[PDB]
């Protein structure tokens, strides 16, 4: 159940004479938290522009994108941004309005909805997030975490089918990064739509359902991040550290434990350290 | 010795009293509201205190001390901000890495020299120096930022997250640049919130809570205590809540693991 | 002067209303040309500054900054307009009674301009005064201008003030942490330290002007048209004090000039 | 014509203004306000007209955040729009030379600092026009110098920037 279907990309940004992306073919399934990680030149920073028409690919008859079967265009370009949400890397940028509560209306606004229809949306919405108590405080004085809540709560109010973490944690504390990817977990469970996570944080692509990655523009490899993961080798040679339980498992290794590679979260690892316990 | 007695600041700080020794990585913790940045500013005289002894690279500063006699100071303790690469102003590389070094003192030949080496020191390519800083990356921004803070070889270097923002690949090779620098006998301090860099390279930890000192110890003494780690505000470090859950598996684990080596070589010991 | 706080029945009044009782309580302190005419003038400023009821020491704040002008332009005032009986006769300095009425003439328009408009800043808060302005510029459309534009930059620039002012004092104290005088050494050395306050300030507009503009564009602006309005201006029963205050004032100024 | 970036951009150049005329940089013999140094942004970056609009909206958005202390009144406004006009008039789309910089200077401090302001004062105070002529041509005498050399400076800084990567347009 593919969402996004991005096929044979090529992106050059106006001034650089290798082009950021070449030949790029993925498809996002609906419903399922898709990492994207890669190096930063890999040029994985302009995947969401393109996914939602900000950027557009240099040959549109070779370079095709599909969002829900709305095939990207200078047309069509307004109802792809009515599913795709994206949440952008710095949080004081994009926190447009003056209040928190404004800043969730100002995607409501821009559709015509009429305002008590817009005051109950944005209630819920800012309620459905952390940010009950917070629905007048200015955007001066909100942490990190907090506007990106806020952020989170805006690209939903308007009920989206993808919600694109944009390196949406990269700029906060790993208390943060942990609430904020709890917020958006219960998100996605509640209102059944899918994530894609453009981030260089290994440990959320270690939770996510499918992962893909990138080097100098081109889809490297692909699959559940049980797969993507093991395999460090590859992933030295791009310029990427493996999560912490993976990267545990190969100091034990290199010490001498050997363990089995499907062992992939936390409690997993625990339990089959407890079996060789018993001995 | 970095010594702070009893100074405060209001309009904030209240009664701090530790004293950090030359040579040594002191990381500095605690939540955003704690008085963190107060303290960063406080150890080069830019927020002088309201009350109090602060005796840091040989200069006293009291409450009424004034603005002549700092530039002294200031090129012994430099202080790194938070994405400091938002400061870049001048037209090439060069010219920005030695901008501190002209002003502290050094002749036009020699602040060429010092930029020349820190800025091969940080790792950027000798081809990008005489180019405009805004045509670099975020990283390189990065690192031609922090070469503009260490270019004059400064005493005690006060860093505030200096890897914010970056892939572990390249904060890995900022904390061993800094590591690196501390083997040479300057000071390095860290205002971090990420424990996972405190616990590995930090010796000495300060805490701070509301604008009062609440913990001075090493690593290993300030996460031993989970009962006091909740009871304040903090976090643990991820090889240490690996360890916590590992016991409470029924795996005994020798000593106190905190970082993924050590952690890795008490799991093979307690097997074996 | 910002924001005190209150309960009075003057922060119940709608913006659009008191913006507007500023204004016409400007265009009507023009209007003063005889003692009585300043006497109403001067009456129904103190009313206005009794009914909001604030202390006196936020006014008292208000008037300092200027009050070395105050009493310089009523000083000069004094001398240049002779007439009538003299005091204190030089060929420089002639303190007239008739220069000592226009002194007080003087002072009295430098009161009662000051706090009035010290009663706006301070009982409006400034997301209110950006709606009553973009209400005063609502009638700009007819110069088929694009006021929903105005009005997108005013929000934006309220709303990054604060942000950029806490960017720049960071930037100053990075600048200044490795060396950067930026009160000592001389003019043209002076001037060339407002290059690190200032490149590095329009380097983080440009950061913001991008992203926030990526950002907009995603939520589905298309245009500054065909948007409703989520947080509105709504009259009241109260506004029917300014109206009323106003139109009170234009009788007796029209009544009592002398013309 | 105007981009949303552009837009973005003129929001924050203004924000800019507003904040640096908060700001006066000098020892107590002389207290020269930096809002010159936004009017020349204004003018160099986005052109006479809309510096007109940004000088406007600047005096708007003082007038909200820090209050205005003259007194509300549409003449302040207006000088402080037609400040970057001129501004924008002299140094827009042109290269950098001192003659500019001369000229620009020179006609906003003659059209707005002793000319409009003057006769506003005057308008809403009622002293004669001379009297308050007086009583502001002190420090518009000297004050004129100081932003020359200022403003030579700014805009070799601003170059800087619009010839380097960040800035797009």
């Amino acid at each position: 159940g593919s969402d996004n279907i991005i096929s044979f990309d090529h992106v050059t940004f106006t001034d650089s004479p290798r082009p950021a992306l070449s030949d790029l073919s993925f498809a996002i399934e609906r419903g399922s938290w898709t990492a994207l990680i890669g190096h930063n030149g890999s040029g994985k920073s302009t995947v969401s522009k393109l996914i939602n028409g900000l950027l557009a690919p240099d040959d549109l008859d070779k370079s095709s994108i599909t969002v829900d079967g709305v095939k990207l265009g200078a047309d069509t370009v307004w109802e792809v941004r009515e599913k795709v949400g994206i949440v952008f890397q710095n949080p004081d940028n994009q926190f447009v309005g003056a209040t928190v509560s404004d800043d969730v209306a100002f995607g409501l606004e821009n559709r015509a909805v009429p305002r008590p229809e817009m005051l109950k949306i944005v209630a819920q919405a800012v309620a459905d997030v952390g940010m009950a108590d917070y629905a007048d405080s200015e955007p001066s004085n909100l942490s990190g975490g907090q506007k990106q809540r806020v952020a989170i709560a805006g690209i939903l109010a308007v009920k989206p089918q993808v919600i694109i973490l944009d390196e949406s944690t990269s700029m906060l504390d790993p208390e943060g990064k942990e609430q904020i990817l709890d917020l958006v977990r219960k998100i996605k469970e509640d209102n059944n739509l899918t994530v894609i996570s453009i981030t260089h944080d290994l440990e959320e692509a270690a939770g996510a359902d499918q992962v893909l990655v990138l080097d100098d523009g081109q889809l490297l490899d692909q699959g559940k991040p049980e797969e993507i993961f093991p395999k460090v080798e590859m992933l030295k040679r791009i310029g990427l550290d493996i999560p912490f339980v993976y990267r545990l498992k190969q100091l034990l290794k290199e010490r001498g434990i050997v363990l089995p590679d499907e062992i992939d979260d936390d409690e997993k690892l625990v339990q089959s350290l407890w079996q060789l316990n018993s001995k | 010795a970095i010594k702070f007695e009893n100074v405060s600041y209001v309009y904030g700080l209240d009664q701090l009293n530790f004293s950090l020794e030359e040579g040594k990585f002191i990381a500095l913790v605690g939540h955003t509201g704690s008085g963190k940045s107060t303290l960063m500013q406080h150890f080069n005289a830019l927020l002088k205190p309201t009350s109090g002894k602060i005796e840091i690279a040989g200069y006293t500063i009291t409450p009424e001390t004034g603005n002549k006699g700092l530039k002294d100071l200031r090129r012994k303790v430099s202080l790194a901000f938070q994405f400091s690469e938002a400061q870049l102003f001048e037209n090439t590389v060069l010219k920005d890495v030695e901008y501190g070094p002209r002003n502290f003192g050094f002749s036009e030949d020699e602040a060429r020299e010092a930029a020349l080496k820190w800025l091969k020191k940080v790792g950027l390519k000798d081809d990008l120096i005489e180019h405009s800083p805004f045509d670099l990356s975020g990283g390189q921004m990065r690192r031609v930022a922090l070469a503009g803070v260490l270019a004059y070889e400064p005493e005690i270097i006060c860093l505030d997250e200096p890897a914010a923002g970056l892939d572990p690949m390249g904060r890995l090779e900022m904390m061993q640049l800094f590591k690196d620098y501390q083997a040479a006998g300057h000071t390095v301090i860290l205002v971090t919130h990420n424990m996972d860099d405190v616990a590995d390279y930090a010796d000495d930890v300060l805490a701070l809570e509301h604008g009062r000192l609440i913990k001075h110890a090493s690593p290993k003494e300030v996460f031993k205590d989970s009962e006091w780690l909740q009871k304040h505000h903090l976090a643990e470090p991820r090889s240490a809540r690996f360890a916590a859950k590992l016991e409470a598996a029924g795996l005994k684990l020798p000593g106190q693991p905190l970082t993924m080596p050590e952690l890795a070589d008490a799991i093979k010991q307690s097997l074996k | 002067g910002r924001y005190l706080p209150g309960t009075t029945f003057v922060y119940r009044v709608d913006p659009r209303a008191k913006l507007l009782t500023t204004f016409y309580f400007i265009i009507m302190i023009f209007l003063a040309n005889n003692w009585v005419s300043y006497l109403v003038i001067s009456i129904f400023g103190l009313a206005y500054v009794f009914a909001t009821g604030l202390k006196a020491r936020v006014f008292w704040d208000g008037v300092k900054p200027m009050i070395w002008m105050i009493v310089f332009t009523s000083l000069l005032q004094t001398f240049f307009m002779a007439g009538g009986k003299v005091y204190w006769h030089w060929w420089i300095f002639t303190l007239s009674s008739e220069g000592l009425i226009n002194g007080l003439y003087v002072f009295i328009r430098f009161a009662m301009i000051i706090l009035v408009s010290t009663v706006m800043t301070v009982t409006t808060k400034p997301l209110e005064i950006a709606d009553a302005m973009e209400w005063m510029l609502t009638p700009l459309k007819l110069f088929k201008v694009n006021v929903g534009m105005i009005s997108l930059v005013i929000s934006i620039a309220l709303r990054f003030v604060p942000t950029l002012f806490d960017q720049t004092v960071k930037i100053m104290n990075a600048q200044r942490s490795r060396g950067a005088d930026f009160n000592d050494g001389g003019l043209v050395k002076r001037a060339k330290s407002v290059v690190p306050m200032l490149v590095p300030l329009f380097i983080d507009s440009l950061e913001v002007a991008l992203d926030l503009s990526t950002a907009m564009e995603s939520r589905g602006y298309k245009g500054s048209e065909g948007r409703t309005r989520y947080r509105i201006l709504e009259w009241s029963k109260v506004d029917l004090i300014p109206v009323a205050y106003c139109l009170l004032l234009t009788i007796l100024m029209i009544t009592t000039r002398k013309h | 014509k105007l981009e949303l970036r552009e837009l973005v951009l003129l929001a924050m150049v203004i924000a800019i203004k507003v904040i640096l005329g908060q700001f006066k940089v000098g020892n107590a013999t002389l207290q020269v306000g930096l809002g010159f140094i936004g009017s020349v942004m204004l003018g160099y970056l986005f052109g006479p007209w809309w510096g007109f609009a940004g000088g406007a909206l600047s005096d708007l958005v003082s007038s909200v955040i820090f209050g205005n202390l003259g007194g509300f009144f549409i003449g302040f406004t207006l000088t402080a729009a037609l400040g970057p006009m001129i501004y924008g008039f002299f140094l827009y789309k042109q290269p950098i030379q001192i003659w500019r910089v001369i000229a620009s200077v020179i006609c906003v401090t003659v059209i707005c600092n002793i000319g409009l302001n003057t006769l506003w004062v005057s308008m809403m105070y009622g002293i004669n026009f001379m009297v308050a002529l007086s009583s502001r041509i002190l420090k518009e005498m000297i004050t004129p110098w100081i932003q020359m050399v200022a403003v030579w400076f700014i805009l070799e800084g601003l170059s800087r920037v619009k010839l380097s990567r960040k800035f797009w347009s």
